């Protein structure tokens, strides 16, 4: 329903930055806790990288202080912001957009966008 | 603070019940249009669509909205098709129609029909106003079920029957009262109604238009408007407590008119209470009463909201408790009586046959007990099954649905076979009663139902491919594949013949 895209994502060189941007269309909710999932190849969905309404921003153990992401209100995106890239830290990445609609733990759905490859050279 | 009861409200809500109750004596103890269409907007007026239209805008956004089409295309229906053939034919009731173009045997089998979806229905308006008492009380939740029951078991002493225009106009008098207690004192609590229809926006809330055609989502524009109509289309065009106020209208002109006046008031109804579901979103947008500030429920959402808003003005939140409470005390003694009659009509025949008066009316009171308990065990059920206007529409689609298929088979189809049509109307009731029950065991996924974002923050194998490719049917689609089952095998089987 939120049909949100994405860019910001393609060949850089091991060790440099990027900014990866996400836009949401529809009707999606402001207060809503935008994140950011990634999926390697051959592996699981891999980390959150979430921030609410409150700016409340979590991370990974693994990614700790050398990516950052920052969010503004007033058109609905999230900037996820990359330093010190790996040479083994590249795969597709996904914007999802948690959810939270009852008083329970395990009912959040996410509204996953479509993926953005980014590699590395050295 | 909060706000809670006071100890001079509590009479206003019991004065305001009591009242009602005593025009229905006296004009016990004592159609041109108009009245009968009011008549017909307080059957519509329940507790199901004050308590839980709001509390289900707020949490699947105002999609709902798009009901005010499905209201006209039912209207138009229920006028053009079926109602010039219930009405030129002499008919007394709509159940003694399908042993006219049927044999008897499928009258027998069509009215058993109609009494479960009426226990199955009549659970609900019982169990609602009930789920909001013990939310502003905290009285006990399965107390005041049976509190409910038993005065409504004992309002079938000649007191429920031969409904009167003054017992209903009380109906939507004090819910034109409750309403407007509960959006006017709203606006200014927020500031205007471009601050209740800005919040709203932001919180995503607004949702008029999906168009996804596919039947596997919950809400979409398509699902409101060709399964919504085939729902409400057994209500208001086969449903036997909304066709005799039909018939019973003096012309035909008028008794036509009258199913065109009450679709404005089925307007009014939804445009205001869409809009208690607005101000319910932008009054609890940081903090809502789930997850933190509790109600059990998700239909103590609009009791909370009153004693939270008219708590310095004493006198107007028994208001509100009366006008969900006023629409069960005229429905559910009509509904045991709509029972009583229809079963004591239905028992006799395959009966002695030859008993006398005196065990007859002691019969007429006699299984209306058995049925107040079979209302008060639904009642019991119904603290399952879900939110409570999902549950209202899926027992009027999954039973009266196929129900309204013998309707479409008998009038429309020229050639229908009576032997055609009662293995048309079971397997109709058994393909609705799979998928109807199939959902109401497993839920659709949130990915199909789309529930709306409701923000804890600023308070100061499991799935197999039969369980998500067809329990995840919508829930108002249960009478279209009710009825387009039943139309195509009770056609095959009338055409083998």
């Amino acid at each position: 329903q939120v049909q949100l895209q994405e860019s910001g994502g393609g060949l850089v060189q091991a060790g440099g930055s990027l900014r990866l941007s996400c836009a949401a269309s529809g009707n999606i909710s402001t207060r809503a806790g935008m994140g950011w999932y990634r999926q390697a190849p051959g592996k699981e969905r891999e980390f959150v990288a979430s921030i609410n309404w409150g700016a409340i921003t979590n991370y990974a153990d693994s990614v700790k202080g050398r990516f950052t992401i920052s969010r503004d209100n007033a058109k609905n995106t999230v900037y996820l912001q990359m330093n010190s890239l790996k040479p083994e830290d590249t795969a597709v990445y996904y914007c999802a957009v948690e959810y939270k609609y009852g008083p329970q733990r395990s009912d959040t759905y996410y509204y996953w966008g479509q993926g953005t490859q980014v590699t590395v050279s050295s | 603070g909060i706000g809670t009861f006071v100890v001079w409200d509590y009479v206003v809500f019991a004065g305001m019940l009591v009242i009602s109750a005593a025009i229905g004596i006296y004009y016990a103890f004592a159609m041109t249009a108009v009245p009968v269409a009011l008549s017909l907007t307080a059957s519509f007026m329940s507790a199901v669509t004050v308590l839980g239209t709001p509390s289900e805008v707020y949490r699947f956004g105002a999609i709902f909205s798009i009901f005010a089409f499905t209201y006209f295309f039912v209207v138009v229906i229920s006028a053009e098709v079926f109602l010039p053939v219930f009405y030129k034919l002499g008919i007394t009731s709509t159940y003694e129609y399908l042993e006219l173009r049927f044999n008897k045997c499928v009258r027998l089998c069509g009215t058993v029909l109609f009494i479960v979806q009426t226990i199955l229905y009549t659970g609900i308006v019982i169990y609602a106003p009930a789920l909001a008492l013990n939310q502003v009380t905290g009285f006990d939740l399965w107390g005041a079920v049976v509190a409910t029951g038993v005065v409504c078991t004992f309002y079938c002493t000649l007191g429920g029957l031969k409904a009167v225009i003054w017992t209903d106009v009380f109906q939507v008098g004090i819910m034109v009262a409750g309403f407007a207690s509960v959006i006017i004192q709203a606006v200014v609590m927020q500031g205007g109604i471009s601050t209740i229809l800005n919040d709203a926006y932001d919180g995503g809330r607004l949702n008029f238009w999906n168009f996804n055609p596919n039947p596997l989502q919950r809400h979409t524009f398509w699902t409101i408007i060709i399964g919504g109509t085939f729902t409400w289309t057994s209500i208001y065009g086969v449903n036997q407590s909304q066709v005799q106020r039909y018939i019973s209208c003096k012309s035909r002109f008028q008794a036509k008119l009258s199913l065109y006046i009450n679709l404005v008031g089925l307007w009014a109804i939804l445009t205001c209470s869409v809009f208690c579901g607005l101000a319910l979103y932008s009054r609890y947008h940081d903090c809502d009463p789930w997850t933190a500030k509790k109600v059990s429920a998700p239909d103590q959402l609009m009791p909370y909201l009153v004693l939270d808003i008219l708590q310095d003005y004493p006198g107007l939140p028994g208001l509100f408790v009366a006008c969900a409470y006023s629409g069960t005390l005229s429905t559910v003694s009509s509904s045991i009586n709509a029972l009583a009659a229809v079963t004591v009509e239905d028992l006799i025949k395959p009966y002695f046959r030859s008993l006398s008066e005196r065990s007859l009316s002691w019969i007429s009171q006699g299984m209306s007990v058995v049925y107040g308990a079979l209302c008060i065990g639904m009642a019991a059920l119904a603290s399952l099954m879900g939110a409570l206007l999902q549950a209202a529409l899926s027992v009027f689609g999954m039973v009266g649905g196929p129900l309204m298929g013998l309707f479409a088979l008998g009038i429309l189809v020229p050639f229908a076979n009576s032997i055609g049509a009662l293995v048309g109307l079971m397997a109709g009731f058994a393909i609705s009663l799979w998928v109807g029950i199939g959902a109401q065991i497993y839920p659709p996924l949130p990915e199909r139902t789309l529930p709306l974002h409701l923000d804890i923050q600023g308070c100061n194998v499991q799935r197999t491919p039969l369980m998500d490719n067809w329990y995840s049917l919508s829930y108002l689609y249960f009478s279209t594949v009710g009825t387009l089952v039943t139309l195509l095998v009770g056609i095959l089987v009338s055409l083998s013949t």
